[PDB]
């Protein structure tokens, strides 16, 4: 409701990464808490495109 | 997953499809049949298809006509 948009760009962020990291840990069927650095070297380097 | 009718085909009963987000035939064959493929998991995660049917080819005029006749047929 505040409507804070940098806030609003960091849930989004936060929500979204959690969400793609569950949905890839279970089509994976590997336990989410293991399954950072990949993601994190894909969005570290994220280029123009990505 | 899906059957539908496009424009792509003209003497062909029928033809298939990738997804938009996936390997293609030949990516996928050459990914798979290359060492130290890895399949684990990778491999149980892609290649996605759908399906085709031109409505020109009289085969697929006569299969509907029969078809419309018997709903639980053998051949």
């Amino acid at each position: 409701v505040e409507e804070k948009c940098a806030l609003m760009e960091q849930v989004a962020h936060q929500t979204i990464v959690m969400q793609f990291i569950l949905e890839l840990a279970k089509s994976l069927k590997v336990d989410p808490r293991a399954c950072f650095r990949q993601f994190f070297t894909k969005i570290k380097t994220a280029d123009r495109q990505y | 997953e899906k059957v539908t009718i496009s424009n792509r085909l003209v003497s062909s009963p029928c033809c298939i499809v990738t997804s938009t987000y996936g390997w293609t035939a030949n990516m996928e064959r050459i990914m798979k049949a290359q060492a130290l493929r890895d399949n684990s998991t990778m491999g149980y995660m892609m290649a996605k298809k759908h399906l085709e049917i031109n409505p020109d080819h009289p085969i697929v005029e006569t299969l509907r006509q029969k078809a419309e006749a018997d709903k639980n047929d053998k051949a």
